[PDB]
């Protein structure tokens, strides 16, 4: 199983980006997909999770109301819509598959990351 | 309004008998049919039996037929359930419920439930818990917060109460729901998070009370060196 | 015997959401279907009868629909009082309940704090060793605790307990107790609990050495 993130870049404060996480080698419809982020000098921190369609999406305090996760199961891809972006949101963003269909957070497979910089 | 008050629950050995009663008020008891319904964590909500307003017809769930008898005294406004040959799987909260007023050519169910009375079928004997400290250390310390507690193990029956420092410590206390062990005895933990800087100088004592056995146990929880 | 099934088992939801839960019968029950509400430690309460008629006093944000085998209950705009477990019941042929649908308080994700506690000397003197792993103040409810004794995964010798959602912040806490005999406990050195949760990027392990504490 391979994951690849895309959609990051340089954005102004108050701007919007949309990250994508495409999966190959395995159908991911049955798995929750999570987004994490890491900034220099800090630990990798949870951002949001899209569980299976119908099982809901859950969010970190720092992004509630501004970020929205969604799924395109037909294309084996998940998305993180990021609105009202702040300098504090600058980080590399990663997606991970929860291998546990009952959602205990067994993150075996990770993407390589996409860079997000909020400045100017 | 309508009130139903169950009584008669308790701990019973397998094969013995128990009689529940249900005192009714606020409505003309002799005009309504009545239900017994039970709830256990393993079988959910489960209808047990129905009796007619005049005591004529009675019906029972397959799982209690031949062992349970529903009856009523309309002059005393009381409903009864005699339970014989009790089994472990009969352990549940038993509720009486009033059949609602429906129109002649309709099916019916219940509108008002009592608060229930608990029936526990077990071979275990009344026993207070052993209380062991859950000692804080670097292994239960994260930053300025440390966790400590007490393990309240091998008691029967429910319930137990746990306080901390005679009630002076309530913030950050979690007392967990008991689990029934394979021995037939219950076990739980009560934990609290405290400032790490307080360990070794502030005294922390859990106070465990088990009324069925008249057990009272204070356990001082002291840190370990790891 | 008519079989009733409800979906979903748990729904994580928020004040103001429109909520619909479903109930299915294994055969036609016409519209002889009731809905009861129950909170922990409390008796059930009648909400809806004949599939769609509200009981007196039930607020207008509740409704029900269906006839035959498929039924729904809908709350148009959820309120805190509605966080509870909902049971359907057919009364077409005797009385059978669904398994219940619990409306759970949705909140933001919080990873657990993890603590481990070695057995006390008092219990060791009595011939048993209980080791406790605590996961404090986390959300959502799903987590995995794995016990490892000298890096060997344990199974069949531990039990878990989970609290109700905290009244203040709606988080969960979880206790896991590994129980061995004194001899089995003294036959090994390293005792660890490894914890996963969707809020954690990597598993969290807490461990001690027998004789270290």
């Amino acid at each position: 199983v391979q994951l690849x993130x895309s959609g990051g870049g340089x954005v102004q404060x108050g701007x919007s980006l949309x990250l994508s996480c495409x999966a190959x080698x395995x159908x991911x419809x049955x798995x929750x997909x999570x987004w994490x982020r890491q900034x220099p000098g800090x630990x990798r921190e949870x951002v949001x999770x899209x569980x299976x369609x119908x099982x809901x999406x859950x969010x970190x305090d720092s992004x509630x109301g501004r970020f929205t996760x969604s799924x395109d199961x037909x294309x084996x891809x998940x998305x993180l819509q990021x609105x009202x972006l702040x300098x504090x949101d600058x980080a590399x963003y990663y997606c991970x598959x929860x291998x546990x269909x009952x959602x205990x957070x067994x993150x075996x497979x990770w993407g390589x990351g996409t860079x997000v910089t909020v400045s100017s | 309004q309508v009130q139903l008050v169950e009584s008669g629950g308790g701990v019973v050995q397998p094969g013995r008998s128990l009689r529940l009663s249900c005192a009714a008020s606020g409505f003309t008891f002799s005009n309504f049919g009545m239900h017994w319904i039970r709830q256990s964590p393993g079988k959910g909500l489960e209808w047990v039996a129905i009796i007619w307003y005049d005591g004529s017809n009675t019906y029972y769930a397959d799982s209690v037929k031949g062992r349970f008898t529903i009856s009523r005294d309309n002059s005393k406004n009381t409903l009864y359930l005699q339970m014989n040959s009790l089994r472990a799987e009969d352990t549940a909260v038993y509720y009486c419920a009033k059949v609602w007023f429906g129109e002649s050519e309709d099916n019916y169910s219940v509108d008002v439930w009592g608060q229930g009375t608990t029936v526990t079928v077990s071979s275990a004997s009344t026993k207070g818990p052993s209380v062991f400290p859950l000692a804080p250390s670097s292994k239960s310390t994260s930053g300025g917060t440390a966790a400590l507690g007490c393990l309240v193990k091998d008691y029967f029956p429910e319930p137990v109460t746990v306080s901390w420092n005679s009630g002076a410590l309530t913030s950050g206390v979690h007392t967990f729901p008991a689990v029934l062990q394979s021995s037939g005895l219950y076990s739980l933990s009560s934990v609290v998070t405290v400032p790490s800087s307080s360990l070794g100088t502030q005294t922390y004592i859990c106070n465990v009370n088990h009324k069925p056995s008249n057990t009272k146990v204070d356990k001082k929880v002291e840190p370990k060196s790891c | 015997d008519i079989q009733m099934t409800q979906s979903p088992s748990t729904l994580s939801t928020s004040v103001g959401d429109r909520v619909t839960i479903t109930c299915r019968a294994s055969q036609s029950i016409s519209n002889w279907l009731a809905w009861y509400q129950q909170k922990p430690g409390k008796a059930p309460k009648l909400l809806i009868y004949k599939a769609s008629t509200l009981e007196s006093g039930v607020p207008s944000r509740f409704s029900g629909s269906g006839s035959g085998t498929e039924f729904t209950l809908t709350i148009s705009s959820l309120q805190p009082d509605d966080f509870a477990t909902y049971y359907c019941q057919q009364y077409s042929s005797y009385w059978t309940f669904g398994q219940g649908t619990k409306l759970e308080i949705k909140r933001t994700v919080a990873a657990p704090s993890v603590f481990i506690f070695p057995p006390s000397d008092e219990q060791l003197k009595s011939g048993t060793a209980s080791v406790v792993c605590l996961l404090n103040n986390f959300y959502p409810r799903e987590a995995k605790v794995q016990w490892k004794v000298d890096n060997a995964l344990q199974s069949g010798n531990s039990q878990e307990s989970v609290t109700e959602q905290d009244s203040k912040d709606s988080t969960y806490s979880l206790s896991s107790t590994l129980t061995l005999s004194k001899a089995d406990y003294e036959k090994h050195k390293v005792y660890a609990c490894e914890v996963t949760h969707q809020g954690l990027s990597s598993p969290v392990t807490k461990s001690f050495n027998r004789g270290e504490c």
